[PDB]
């Protein structure tokens, strides 16, 4: 029952460099002067895409960027150069004795250059007054690196919790982040204060972004 | 072209046993082992088993001995699966997938049943819209979002404008809060063409048969 070590477990490279993943198996995979190990793409909702089998053979579709090299315990997928549709985790998995055992997976990610956050801060819609709940939905949209920081006033002051924050996976063409975070309340207190604050620090300034209203304005 | 066709969802209470599907076409479903994996959310990926539909002789991982039972229907082309006794550990997406010609490689892949193990009640969405603050526009762009708010269980779909528009667009993973799911989507587009082009988000969830098309105004 063939353990396999994947590393490492994340990797973030630039665009036109090199990639290289490794694997490790418990024991042998060879039979017959062939090793039986297999290495797949898998991008966010997509079942996993086989790339390599036999450690070294290009399966058909696939771009020759993808090689696999090595054999008995120890092998190698190398991309190279990366392109920005690259992003995802790739896994190896053994075909020589089941279980059909996989890789942990190793997370890509591109280096590109910095860019700043658009901020953009929605009061509560006239809709959702009615239910008694206000939510404030504040998007923090194509920036890099993927480090964020949001802070949330209101009527000046700091606050911690209601607040709920959820993150895109790296964009596939312009290999940015983007951001939602939402401030829930009761309209009863959403209406008890009259400004609210959504303010960004990122890598790129070190002044915030602060977006900002005032209600009934 | 090989096919290898799953349903999308599944909502299956605590305890009672459900049964997955895996329909073939074009190629002799006859002739090739079929393998079943399970993928917990945001998770990796364990083998179940395999099966050869021309005889059903079977092979199981011991992990799930007393969990899988694989079976096939040679006249439908379909291979089936059935989970006994669900727990909240048996959420996951299961995908079926069948081996190269000559090969021991998972060539051809199905697209996944993603099923939830939950006693929790099924709950429609409500759209709400997210219409830009008060005041003229003074940079080259806009930005509109739509909020999906407390439905159970997964999936929502969201387009814009029909999916005719496309680029510009972030539609950002649910948070479980309690038993219920929130969602958002934001759209980009030139300053200069809203309002003079309407924007509409349309928001699906099969699950509760909602389908809802809510009109962005100023």
């Amino acid at each position: 029952d063939i353990v396999l070590t994947q590393s490492p477990a994340s990797l973030t490279v630039s665009l036109g460099q090199r990639a290289t993943i490794s694997c490790r198996a418990s024991k042998s995979v060879d039979s017959y002067g062939n090793s039986f190990m297999e290495w797949y793409q898998q991008k966010p909702g997509q079942p996993p895409k086989l790339l390599i089998y036999r450690a070294s053979n290009l399966e058909s579709g696939i771009p020759a960027r993808f090689s696999g090299s090595g054999s008995r315990t120890d092998f190698t997928l190398t991309i190279n150069p990366v392109e920005a549709d690259d992003v995802a985790t790739y896994y190896c998995q053994q075909s020589n004795e089941d279980p059909y055992t996989f890789g942990g997976g190793t997370k890509l990610e591109i280096k590109r250059a910095d860019a700043a956050p658009t901020v953009s801060i929605f009061p509560p819609s006239s809709e959702q007054l009615t239910s008694g709940g206000a939510s404030v939905v504040c998007f923090l949209n194509n920036f890099y690196p993927k480090d964020i920081n949001v802070k949330w006033k209101i009527d000046g002051s700091e606050r911690q919790n209601g607040v709920l924050n959820s993150w895109t996976d790296q964009d596939s063409k312009d290999s940015t982040y983007s951001m939602s975070s939402t401030l829930t309340l009761t309209k009863d207190e959403y209406e008890r204060h009259n400004s609210y604050t959504c303010e960004a620090t990122h890598k790129t300034s070190t002044s915030p972004i602060v977006k900002s209203f005032n209600r009934n304005e | 072209q090989v096919q290898l066709q799953q349903p999308g969802a599944d909502l299956v209470r605590p305890g009672v046993s459900v049964k997955l599907s895996c329909k073939a076409s074009g190629y002799t479903f006859t002739s090739y082992w079929m393998n079943w994996v399970k993928q917990r959310p945001g998770q990796g990926l364990e083998w179940i088993g395999m099966i050869h539909p021309s005889d059903s002789e079977t092979r199981l991982s011991q992990k799930f001995k007393d969990k899988a039972t694989l079976t096939v229907d040679k006249s439908s082309s379909t291979a089936y699966m059935q989970l006994s006794s669900p727990t909240s550990e048996d959420s996951a997406v299961y995908y079926c997938a069948r081996l190269k010609p000559g090969g021991t490689w998972f060539a051809y892949w199905g697209q996944g049943t993603l099923v939830t193990v939950s006693a929790a009640k099924t709950t429609a969405p409500s759209v709400y819209p997210l219409a830009p603050v008060c005041g003229d526009t003074t940079g080259s762009s806009v930005t509109l979002g739509c909020l999906v708010k407390g439905y159970f269980p997964e999936p929502v779909t969201l387009t814009w404008n029909s999916g005719s528009l496309s680029s510009g667009v972030h539609t950002f993973p649910a948070v479980l809060q309690s038993d219920l799911y929130t969602l958002s989507s934001s759209v980009t587009v030139t300053s200069s063409t809203w309002p003079s082009q309407s924007i509409t988000c349309n928001v699906a969830h099969p699950a509760s048969s909602t389908k809802v098309d809510k009109k962005i105004e100023p």
